[PDB]
């Protein structure tokens, strides 16, 4: 058996998108909304039902943790998810799985590689928001198995390149996790792109005609970022992603995107943009890079 | 209207791992500064927590009971963190009221599920606050609000009080020193990081024990940032918004580590 | 010699999606712009550049014309098209070749079937920058000949009913020269959805910050109405297209979407949306009814 | 300052195709208003034309020289429409700046190869205006703008050349009742769509000749809506507004079929 890192997604957890889209698991009903980034999803997700993977991984800047780096050891979770900022447009009845072999693998590798790993073991521990978000976006189903990893402090506390640094040894280590279990792995990136914001709520959250990017020049940070990963110059992206982040207040600051392509090696690949938009004037981007397609899945093989 | 003040820690170890003596000790330090509290006879406690964080417009918590259990994502292997909070829907609803009028746009929140932070939960288990005799008025930690709209905040949630004839009892939940520690540690030799966070500790408590209103002022802002200080200090900034800007001094009931960082409970004397 | 709707698609002709992409043939020059929008056409561009068409088929709000239905008539048309309204983001130098024998045929079909048709045989006209912009969207290489078909007044002067009733005959008209000429043809209804705007022009025009839909009840209408395109509800959006032409102002009062479905057959068939966004709070999708992959492309004999 | 006011029609089907008798006079007519605005001896002409479109705000023709060939979109087998047209650019830009002050935001238009409507460059061709010697300040007709805001606006540019210290002729370009033929007519057979149009155009050109501008006033909209009337007849709110809504008569020099349509030619008494 060979472990496979299928593809990474940048699938962002605006909660608005889940408010729109009405499921039932969500309590707060809409007359819609956002409909160009639901739509975005939508051609993600059926691109991931087709990838067939075992396991989804994600990684939330909405898990913050000051020890090191903590992955979701509890075979089952549970819990009503309700967004402390909209509690008005989030109250999410969630039940998942956790693979928790996975996990354990990505901690010990996490631990060999000289970062401090740690299992969640508690089995009344709340799933985040940001990643219960994420995954019902991606994958309404919640039928394939999840690895949620928390976002280490690194970024905030000391600074951006040493937090940045932790993130890529994260990812290196993620992937060897994965090919030493033999996972078909699809890696999703949980960040938003420029966090510029509202500060103002609207009186009706889905009236999209008070909906737009909250300033120009994080807008157009959002495309010189986009297009640039679109041409596959993951290099010049990652060149930029400190200034990115400085003047974009950009949410990949939390880590997933370098934790990611750290886990797919960087690949000089040109992603699939399914679609943009802003949520509260927030950039967000749903992204894909296809690794099986680009013949740069596949790991090597399994342990015994 | 003021008739309580006190600063409690926000951390969850001294309430989930009291065996460990240093958590233990910050644990009946708390506890004793909510037997002060239940003293003064409140109507209401004014509370704002640092991990209670809000980013659009600032919110005070109106849901009348809000019960569940709560699992800290930093601390859950230390236990859980079962909670029972009563609110004044009375008061918190003038207080989103009163808000916008003070140049503050306001909500409320009323949701069943609603995740209330670590440091209300905490310091409601082991203050016997938050329930029917001492509800809560809970205002939240926007992240855009200095530590100058802090007071404006506390201060207009003391109007309201008085406005509603209701005593009321101020408590600031978080932490001093924010230098946490970036490995697993042994609980029973958790100490304060740096001896430089320790002296910052040391003086603004010392500062805080004399009343000294006026030097605490200048000192803040430096030692919120060189002993990297639990959002800001602004969980002093409520107290002293809600006081009106005049304590005649402090008690200072305790003062741990909590994985690196200094958390202190502080009996103002008014 | 089968002539066959290869697609109809619906594409709008807002100048700023030409702006922001900066091509050589238009003057003023962005700091790009209108992404989404300009993605959605990336789409449609090579959807179109797959399907070898003989020839586009353009029905435009803004050659608009009292008496009759108006086809471009003469081989080669060439000018510079200035937006009249937005000059300052639209200044386009174009040069197009005419299937005049396809538009000669239309005309006859339209004529034949009660239409009062006309052939535009004025070589010195100016297309107007409805038609260039589509075109230019869907198509920047300018290589397929195209028909040009004006806007009748009859929704207008009339009204709605009796002017989709004339915009519906000039549908099977047109099916009916494609199949009599085996042409192979790709259909474009250069047609704008809720068409609510702002009254005033941002200082920097390509500043997206300041770009998002005029009204809530508009964008409403708009979503709706793409979704039960996308579900294949054809004869449900066009019960709905009056309701949705008096809230939303939408720009299918002109009549190139009902032009075009009554050429399609009124297909019920799930139209590929490429993308929707706004320009000046403008509702605008970019969408695709596939024929050939549906099996309904294929006009019949002769 | 306003030496002359006219009302011409903006049909290019005089121009093109005089050789029709009906249309042929028109264009006569419309020669002889041109005759009529020369003697006048004017430093600008303030023109107005139903066929120039804005939809956001109002646009005012700013490019001191536009010359081209114009293809009517309708009219375009009767034949060209070549043009010259020289604008008064200092008035025109005073006429964009003062539009706000108003209360009608604006701009000005100079590009190369802006499309100038099929009304202003008849008017133009027919009248001999647009030149150096009558340099125009073309307002566009925006299509949010009532009767009551084209007085306005007109008012204002009469204004602003009266500040320049100059003789101005207002133009107000535009057709009659608007009931074109719905097929192609021999031209040599056409008329006045209806009996009732005629009526219209008839009584409203009488109301015009007598100077009675309160018993118009009234009867615009009515005629507007019942005759079809191009634009809203806003061509004359654009007269009415530059004289400052009076003058003593006119004298209707022509009036006639454009397609169905009216057109007439007026000159105004002021
Ligand atoms: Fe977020
Ligand atoms: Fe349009």
């Amino acid at each position: 058996m060979q472990g496979e890192i299928i593809a990474g997604f940048l699938a962002p957890h605006p909660p608005h998108l889940v408010y729109g889209e009405n499921p039932p698991q969500n309590e707060p009903r809409s007359q819609g909304g956002w409909e160009v980034l639901r739509w975005a999803y939508e051609r993600a997700r059926e691109r991931l039902d087709a990838m067939k993977p075992d396991v989804l991984l994600v990684h939330s800047p909405h898990w913050i943790t000051s020890v090191g780096h903590h992955f979701l050891g509890v075979p089952e979770l549970s819990g009503k998810s309700v967004d402390p900022i909209f509690p008005n447009v989030f109250r999410y009845d969630f039940s998942l799985n956790v693979d928790v072999e996975l996990a354990e693998a990505c901690a010990e590798e996490g631990r060999k590689a000289g970062l401090v790993t740690k299992m969640m073991r508690n089995p009344k521990f709340r799933v985040d928001y940001g990643t219960i978000t994420t995954l019902h976006l991606i994958r309404p189903q919640w039928d394939i198995p999840v690895v949620g990893i928390s976002a280490n402090n690194s970024p905030y506390y000391l600074n951006t390149k040493e937090g940045m640094s932790e993130m890529d040894v994260l990812g290196k280590a993620t992937r060897e996790a994965i090919r030493k279990t033999g996972r078909k792995a699809v890696l999703l990136a949980s960040n938003t792109l420029s966090h510029w914001h509202f500060h103002e709520e609207p009186t009706i959250p889905e009236d999209m005609s008070k909906e737009y990017p909250a300033t120009m020049a994080g807008y157009q940070w959002d495309i010189r970022m986009i297009e640039l990963m679109r041409q596959g110059k993951t290099s010049e992206v990652f060149k930029l992603l400190p200034q990115f982040i400085d003047e974009a207040f950009a949410e990949v600051k939390s880590g997933a995107f370098t934790w990611m392509h750290a886990a797919m090696q960087y690949p000089e690949l040109a992603a699939e943009l399914f679609g943009y938009g802003t949520v509260i004037g927030t950039g967000n981007a749903v992204m894909e890079w296809d690794l099986r397609k680009a013949g740069l899945s596949m790991l090597g093989a399994a342990d015994q | 209207t003021v008739v309580s003040a006190f600063l409690v820690p926000g951390t969850p170890l001294p309430q989930l791992k009291p065996e460990v003596p240093s958590w233990g000790q910050l644990a009946a330090a708390t506890e004793r500064a909510g037997k002060a509290l239940a003293a003064s006879r409140p109507d209401v406690v004014l509370v704002y927590s640092t991990q209670w964080l809000a980013v659009l417009d600032q919110q005070w918590l109106t849901r009348p009971r809000s019960e569940g259990v709560h699992v800290d994502e930093n601390w859950y292997e230390f236990g859980d963190l079962a909670y029972d909070i009563r609110a004044d829907t009375a008061l918190a609803e003038a207080c989103v009221t009163s808000s916008p009028l003070h140049g503050v746009h306001a909500r409320g929140v009323n949701y069943d599920g609603f995740p209330i932070d670590t440091g209300t939960i905490t310091a409601c288990t082991l203050m016997g606050i938050g329930t029917d005799a001492f509800p809560l008025v809970v205002g939240s930690n926007n992240l855009y609000h200095s530590g100058e709209i802090t007071e404006k905040l506390a201060a207009l949630a003391v109007d309201c009080a008085k406005d509603q004839n209701k005593r009321v009892a101020v408590v600031g939940v978080g932490g001093l020193s924010g230098s946490l520690f970036r490995e697993e540690i042994d609980p029973r030799e958790d100490r304060i990081a740096n001896e430089e966070d320790d002296k910052w500790n040391r003086r603004v408590l010392k500062l805080i024990e004399a009343g000294d209103v006026s030097a605490l002022r200048e000192a803040m802002p430096v030692y919120a940032k060189e002993a990297r200080v639990d959002m800001g200090f602004k969980h002093l900034h409520w107290i002293l918004g809600a006081l009106k800007g005049k304590f005649s001094g402090a008690n200072v009931l305790g003062y741990g580590p909590s994985y690196g960082s200094g958390a202190a409970v502080i009996e103002f004397r008014l």
